[PDB]
């Protein structure tokens, strides 16, 4: 029961999707192959959550890998754990999007979302209880960001009480990757303001510093990257597969997140993450895990706290621990930190303990955040979608797949209503 | 001949059952499943079948399926009855709407299938044991919906009920206000006695006089699992001076809607420090009477006393007893309501406290536990309601709970009632 | 019956305190422990338990846990309760402000709560005995702190104190002048009697009467601990001759702010050079009220004598100090206050003093402990005056002082008390 | 509890830092490389005071490492003892103070002194009951004049209520080891006057002497100055780490040593200093250890007692003694020699006694001395600045990192204001 169905969508969510399914294949003890070959009888029971079962003891992921073109699934599968995925989950098309939402979602992926929701279907009506479903993209490229969306309505439309939670890249302030990001982006957040429960949104900027400052990473290939991705992934699904103290579904997080229905934008985190040479200098206890958790230099988006206030948080901690520590230590930050937490919420911390850690580690904890402070974020895109709409930079490629210019102020207005909600609800009572 | 029916629901609940039923097992000689190697003491509890079989009486409930499901897998998988542990498709996301409208709807009608199975077993029934969480989900919503059923099918059995109180400062949760108000709401007219706990009071007597500095939920379970098996010790075992179910109801419900009663167990010690104490009946008895040693982090000298039951057990005399309590009627300090001179019920019961083994309490003679109802209270509950005002002012979480079944005029309805409760609280602090 | 609550404050009275209990524990035939192997003497001072664990009835408290933190592992470790050994955070840094105002605040509601769980399990209560040190910090601030909620919760309970006075030329602390009036002006309205030794004074009866020419503290305590035994042996054992504790307040204090009697212990005498003395009554009777043998350097024919407890302990003839106190009268050199024609308090016991081993004291058969009332100490007084007024002068280190709660008025209204204490000095020497 | 941070600045800091911390760890009984070896247990039990506790007995100093430029750094974990610190406490810049006070003080250090209080602040919340600073620096330079003086005020701003204590060389009379000793000094004192509650003043030139008489040393290293000046660092904590008869805390010290707020510079000693072929010749007792540390030439300061008065005098003893030698030889001293101390305090000598001696000695003993005497060594600065600063010696350095001329005058009116002082508490009563 309370089965989750992954769906992957562009070249960045299959990459980390690829390396999400081999950090939950890790945990869960199943082989490369399929079989299961784990020691403890606990990542056994609550398996069906994210695999179903076939003869000879083969576990089969419950994931859809979509593309519109063929490169980025055909070397998932040719690398690690690319042949436990079932074949006919490989939905993809021969011409890909140029990096443009209107040719994803209107042109492109049209023709094949029918085909994707083939399988989405099939594998949502072989849950014994359906919990939500699990998308992984980017906000900057077009298929994520176009085709994506598109499956996000579809599955709204198809399943609307299931919660829907999604794990998108979100562009960088300080550099790019592709010159249409504020377009993409813009009409992509249009669709996720309306058809998502949570959405986590990372930047990889972030996480270059992460590996800069704290792992002290000199060589960071995407790959180290989409591990921290993958960790914060796990986390929020802990409660669900293994038992623990205090337990935390996908919806008891939502519900404690989300005040309103629009503001469930969250900037994750994890802990602990130190260098190889500094680790025989940290005692590796409560009270220095939540002292890094609320740092902004830890956390996987650029958007810093500090400038905003927090809605509210939630910090969901694995192995065996003094709960004890964890209310006081959650306490202590609030306390100190009155200033940083939105005042008409008496309580802005929700707690959940799994008593089953990674692999490797004694400890850990996921940070989810929903701050104010997150309107840098859409503002920013803001500025850079205007500047280009200003004087249409680039709209005849847009326009030419049969978007219409009505379209591009629709998604401005409803980014601008989403930024000044979050600066309303930022100030206190009357 | 006597019996009763322990229903616990949600997390909070099922994990202090274990605690309770952990211990009520090795009270009673039993071996971790129905069997007792080669007696009308057990019979309370536990029903009997011919093979040697003790079966709790009780009914585990949970709309998510992980802590049952722990059970199943637990070193006390062979006790209970299968059917007496229910599970649900999903939890209810700490939502009251989830756990009384929309998914409680779908197991309530197969929990009081098994309590119909259970009452017409039992020689004569003596009332409910209810554990549950005030802080949300299935523990405000569920409890709500099985405390009116049975008070319905049952009427006049009497209907305990343990739980979890908010605390003032520690919380998990972030909408603890809207489900505890909403609990309280619709188990005012249902309930006849609710004993409160917090979990940061026993996180500081777990440090302050148990010399541990970390605590997990498993120990504030035993220590609550000691005050239950205290408050039943009178069915289990004889004693000088017994006290039934049926008697807290009168004992500590001067009206019919303040019947919060607090809770304390006084000789929580460690083993160590137990070697330098006489732990002797006067010393014990005004330890409970001691903002320190309070279960609920509401200190009694903000209020009036207006009713409080010692129960006693061990080796204690009667003479101690009365003496023990005339001088703290004679202290200023511990002021009772004028219109209660008589304000002391005692229970004393042969039956000592036995340690959990692996536990941290020390092997005492003797253990009174206190159930003390105050006025003090309504400052508790005062707070509760201040935070429910702040987020229901911006309508902070109202979405989730009225897309699910229920209304806005419950928000209204049901903090009226809570402002009509503090009032009361007002009234029956004064006097002429 | 009776009984006796020992407070030790600072270092010097809990490093006293080591002595006294391992003195007491030797007496009373205890094992370092509360176990006794296989009696209404002990009771005094020791509180008993089931388990044959006897417990001191003695309070261990300083704002710095160095020194408490030792016997917590010393020899003594699980002699104590452990609630009793009260350790705080810092220390008073030798400062009177810090150890009354600033962190005695945060410490003082605690001791005082294990007073109040010591005094109610008394059958009977007859008084407190204080030991702290007058040079200052928590032995200055933190005493005035608790003696006068002392004198409030407990009231016309007796409270006897002894402190470690500051010698005249010795001294090992630049503000002890500060420090010293400043108790001095806060305690003499709520001490009973004061019980004065200087480090000094020891040093050298260690050295003239010892043959040690190497004192340390521990051969200064033990010296200390002897008196202490002396003063409570009528309560501890029997005698000829009984003398409470309630006794000496009435017979040493003759006006209420002058109640600071000397100490003296005669036979003072190494192992050695017993072999060649006699020890009789009248001549160890005769060597306290020499100036070479007083434990506090004052010396007696500087001023007159206005009251005088002669406690003999062992093989003491009840007529040898009938003569013995008769010839001393005699005595023109010995002069005695004219209004005070009686002027001598006997208490006989049968009990020995016995001997620390590992000591310097040899194994007398008979010890006396005079505990005299002397205008001469006005002297002292005079001289720590003087030093105050020199700093004072100055403004020496009063920032310090104000800097943590003190204020200035209070050096001025400390001075002017002690003012009028040297002049009813001068009032009670002088007759028509 | 009792927690001490200790915070280096510049070459001269790190230098005797890393050798305090080799002595520190030699009485503890902690290897180079963190692990515990030491045989008795009272070393353990008050560890925490400079060290943290981490995984497999590994104990970290608690000191932070801080200098403009990479090298001095760098050295120090190459040295011995040099891998025991924490990684992260190593914050560094690049461009290094040109030994001139403002540079490291408003140009250089100002944007560095940011991320050094980032780990203060966390070496100081991790600390059960703080009790201060322990800084060790130099006055000729610029790091640690300029750098060092910032960071005092910094923290003083910070923490209003714990006890600050500095350990800083000063410029020698005889000769110099830079051209703008002069700048540097007047400048640093300035702050400190005001922002600290005890510093140590130590001159080079005074511990060369001492070698030279005392331990007739031949070949004198930096490290061998250094150790005398551990020395007497570790001397003055000695009854916060081991128990004693007569403890004597850091603020038990400044109340005692410290009677006007600004009269607050000490001048240490250390004993016994013998030479190797003269150890044969001593007895090793109470009566000649206090005979030769309140002699002129065992005291690592430049200023003779003999020309002004003591106000106060500390002896911290170490090792087991007779309290009755201790106390008739410091009155003894104060008989002999009471021409020599203030009038106006009737005692003029603090003692303290600890139980455990340091590493190879039977008994120790460390001098603490505030005397009237101290003025010299400023009246000889300022001489030395009025010269320079009488015609533009140098300012245009300064005053081209930001000074002003008026910052000069005011540095040099305050040291004036202290030498006055000084010389108006040296007259009796009246
Ligand atoms: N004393 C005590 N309280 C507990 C324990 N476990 C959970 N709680 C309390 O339960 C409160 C929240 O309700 P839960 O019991 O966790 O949730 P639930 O009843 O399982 O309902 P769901 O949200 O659907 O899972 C928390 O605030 C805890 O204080 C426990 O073992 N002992
Ligand atoms: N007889 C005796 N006197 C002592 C002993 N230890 C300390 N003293 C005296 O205590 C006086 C100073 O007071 P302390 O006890 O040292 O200080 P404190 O009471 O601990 O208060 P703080 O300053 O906060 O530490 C000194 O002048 C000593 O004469 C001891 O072991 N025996
Ligand atoms: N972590 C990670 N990020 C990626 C990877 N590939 C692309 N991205 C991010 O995705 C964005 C580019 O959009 P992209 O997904 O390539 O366009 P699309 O193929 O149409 O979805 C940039 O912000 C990249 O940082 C990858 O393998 N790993
Ligand atoms: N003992 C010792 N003293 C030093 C060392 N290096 C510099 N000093 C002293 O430091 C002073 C010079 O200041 P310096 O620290 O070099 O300038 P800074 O780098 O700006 O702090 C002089 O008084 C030197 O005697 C060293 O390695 N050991
Ligand atoms: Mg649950
Ligand atoms: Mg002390």
């Amino acid at each position: 029961m309370r089965e989750i169905v992954h769906l992957q969508a562009g070249q960045c969510g299959n990459q980390i999707g690829a390396k999400f399914w081999e950090v939950i294949s890790d945990e869960h003890g199943i082989d490369p192959t399929g079989a299961y070959h784990g020691d403890s009888d606990l990542q056994l029971e609550r398996i069906n959550v994210y695999y179903n079962e076939a003869t000879g003891g083969k576990y089969v992921p419950r994931a859809v890998l979509v593309d519109l073109e063929p490169g980025t699934m055909d070397s998932v599968r040719s690398g690690p754990f690319g042949q436990i995925f079932r074949p006919d989950n490989f939905v993809f098309g021969q011409s890909g999007a140029g990096n443009n939402w209107a040719k994803g979602h209107y042109t492109e992926g049209a023709e094949l979302v029918d085909s994707v929701l083939d399988v989405v279907r099939k594998e949502a009506e072989s849950c014994d209880c359906l919990q939500g479903f699990q998308l992984t993209h980017s906000l900057g490229g077009g298929t994520g960001s176009g085709m994506g969306t598109l499956l996000i309505s579809k599955i709204r439309e198809e399943y609307p009480d299931r919660i829907m939670n999604t794990f998108s890249v979100v562009p960088s302030p300080k550099v790019s990757d592709t010159v249409v990001e504020p377009y993409n982006a813009t009409l992509s957040v249009h669709q996720l303001v309306e058809n998502t429960d949570e959405t986590y949104c990372i930047d990889n900027e972030a996480l270059y510093d992460i590996c800069f400052r704290t792992l002290k990473l000199t060589t960071p290939t995407y790959g180290d990257l989409n591990h921290l991705v993958s960790a914060t992934m796990s986390g929020v699904t802990t409660c669900l597969r293994f038992p623990g103290q205090l337990n935390a579904d996908l919806r008891k997080l939502a519900v404690n997140m989300v005040p309103f229905p629009r503001l469930h934008f969250f900037m994750p985190g994890f802990a602990p993450l130190t260098s190889r040479g500094s680790q025989q200098y940290r005692a590796l206890t409560v009270p220095e895990l939540t002292q890094q958790m609320f740092d902004a230099k830890n956390m996987m988006a650029a958007c810093d706290p500090r400038h905003g206030r927090y809605l509210t948080v939630a910090a969901i901690f694995r192995g065996r621990m003094s709960m004890k520590e964890v209310d006081e230590q959650m306490l202590n930050v609030q306390n100190k930190n009155s200033s940083y937490f939105v005042e008409w919420i008496p309580n802005n911390v929700k707690t959940a303990v799994c008593d089953i850690p990674p692999r490797g580690l004694k400890m850990s904890a996921t940070f989810i955040g929903n701050s104010t402070a997150i309107q840098e974020l859409f503002k920013r895109i803001s500025e850079q979608f205007t500047a280009m709409f200003r004087r249409k930079a680039f709209l005849h490629w847009y326009t030419g797949e049969g978007m219409d210019e009505m379209e591009f102020t629709e998604a401005e207005s409803n980014m601008n209503d989403l930024v000044s909600e979050y600066q309303q609800y930022q100030d206190a009572t009357a | 001949m006597r019996e009763c029916i322990s229903v616990h629901i949600g997390q909070a609940g099922v994990q202090m059952g274990n605690a309770c039923w952990e211990l009520y097992c090795l009270e009673h000689g039993i071996q971790q499943d129905g069997i007792i190697p080669d007696d009308s003491s057990f019979g309370t509890f536990f029903s009997e079948t011919g093979s040697g079989k003790h079966v709790p009486r009780a009914v585990f409930v949970d709309l998510e399926q992980t802590v049952i499901g722990e059970i199943r897998t637990g070193h006390y998988r062979s006790l209970f009855h299968p059917e007496q542990l229910i599970t649900g498709k999903e939890d209810a996301a700490n939502n009251y709407a989830r756990g009384h409208y929309t998914i409680g709807k779908e197991i309530v009608d197969s929990v009081l299938d098994r309590v119909r199975k259970m009452a017409d077993q039992c020689s004569g029934l003596q009332g409910f044991l209810i554990f549950h969480s005030f802080g949300g989900g299935t523990g405000s919503g569920f409890t709500s919906l099985l405390m009116e059923r049975l008070s319905v099918d049952y009427g006049k059995k009497s209907k305990l009920e343990f739980s979890v109180y908010p605390a003032p400062q520690i919380s998990t949760a972030v909408v603890e206000p809207y489900n505890s108000i909403l609990t309280t709401h619709t188990t005012l007219e249902h309930s006849d006695c609710a004993f409160m706990v917090d979990n940061e009071a026993i996180y500081d007597i777990c440090n302050r006089n148990l010399d541990i500095e970390r605590p997990t939920y498993t120990n504030l379970n035993r220590l609550i699992g000691q005050i239950v098996s205290s408050i039943t010790a009178s069915l289990r075992f004889d004693g000088a001076l017994n006290v039934d179910l049926t008697e807290f109801q009168t004992n500590l419900v001067p009206y019919p809607r303040i019947h919060f009663p607090l809770v304390t167990y006084s000789p929580i010690i460690s083993a160590e420090k137990a070697y330098h104490e006489q732990l002797s009946v006067p010393e014990i008895t005004n330890a409970c009477f001691e903002y320190s040693n309070q279960m609920v982090k509401c200190d009694p000298r903000r209020g009036k006393y207006m009713a409080c039951c010692l129960l006693y057990r061990g080796d204690v005399v009667p003479k101690d007893v009365n003496a023990a309590i005339a001088t703290i009627k004679t202290r200023k300090s511990i002021q009772f309501v004028d219109w209660c001179p008589t304000g002391f019920k005692v229970g004393i019961n042969y039956q000592p406290p036995t340690a959990v083994p692996g536990g941290d309490l020390a092997k005492v003679q003797r253990a009174v536990c206190m159930l003390s109802n105050t006025t003090a209270i309504a400052e508790a509950w005062a707070r509760l309601d201040h935070k429910f005002d702040l987020m229901y002012s911006k309508r902070a979480f109202v979405h989730w709970y009225v897309g699910e079944g229920m209304e806005e005029g419950e928000f209204s309805e049901a903090r009226e009632d809570m402002a009509a409760l503090e009032k009361d609280y007002e009234e029956v602090g004064t006097e002429s």
